């Protein structure tokens, strides 16, 4: 399984 | 990464699988609200806020006013030079029997308007819903989709809820069904379609040249499928307003609005 996630680190 | 345009049509003429990936920037420049930069609100909220099984669970009203606001706003949008040169490129290479595949972070169907048929919609579609009782996906194009949300989903702050009881937010259609519809859109926290993803590691597995176009918003899986493509020494060309934590990855960056580069590089 593979999940929608933030990208947070920029 | 260059910016030799030369150079990137060099590999354009020869390629034979080319992979697009767009995000919210190309919808931008058509001027769909995308609810995600810094300052980008519907009332209060933005998108991770809204496009999350919580909010669905506690205030599933709240949910569709948002979703129904911006399917009613696609009435009057269109694809802008940057869909339909992505679009006249599929047509015109699949008549030489080259092969060229666009997967989408993006869930307002203008790549589709504009004649994208190879088209991996990874995050589902405003004009799809699901049951969450039988599952069945169905599209729906309805305006308003259903009677109780009609006049609702203003964006402005100050904006009361409509607090629409789930019996009167939109219902399954299917004979003997009757339950509650969701938006069939991914959100944060939710697996992405298991079936699409197999279609999108086996299409950049095999492509010889990638296009990241208006990914500035990061949303992981797919930020990560570039990246994926370069490591194997495949050129990936990035077409964006501005650089992104990726961008030093890639072979090529070409600043500006994608409906201004994309015609010419497509050509
Ligand atoms: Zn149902």
């Amino acid at each position: 399984e593979l999940n929608k996630l933030l990208g947070r680190v920029t | 990464p260059s910016s030799s345009m030369a150079d990137f049509r060099k590999f354009f003429a020869k390629a034979k699988h080319i992979v697009i990936i767009s995000g919210a920037g190309v919808s931008a420049e058509s001027g769909v609200p995308t609810f995600r930069g810094a300052g980008g609100y519907w009332r209060k909220w933005q998108a991770q806020d809204l496009a999350t099984p919580l909010a669905f669970a506690h205030n599933p009203s709240r949910v569709w006013e948002f979703y129904h606001y911006r399917r009613e706003v696609m009435g009057s949008k269109e694809p802008n030079a940057g869909h339909r040169a992505i679009a006249e490129c599929e047509t015109r290479l699949g008549k030489q029997g080259r092969r060229v595949v666009v997967i989408t972070q993006n869930i307002d169907e203008l790549h589709r308007k504009a004649g994208t048929k190879n088209l991996l919609e990874i995050h589902g579609s405003l004009f799809k819903t699901r049951c969450t009782s039988c599952g069945v996906v169905a599209e729906n194009y309805k305006s308003p989709i259903c009677p109780a949300l009609s006049g609702k989903g203003a964006p402005e702050p100050g904006t009361q809820d409509a607090s629409i009881p789930v019996e009167k937010l939109p219902r399954c259609e299917e004979a003997g069904c009757g339950g509650l519809l969701r938006p069939h859109v991914v959100w944060f926290g939710e697996n992405l379609d298991p079936a699409i993803l197999e279609e999108v590691d086996r299409e950049l597995a095999h492509c010889d040249l990638c296009l990241v176009v208006g990914t500035s918003s990061v949303v992981y899986p797919a930020a990560m499928f570039a990246p994926q493509v370069a490591a194997r020494g495949v050129p990936v060309a990035e077409f964006n307003t501005e650089t992104t934590p990726a961008t030093n990855r890639f072979r090529f960056h070409f600043q500006g609005p994608c409906g201004t580069t994309l015609p010419e590089a497509l050509a």
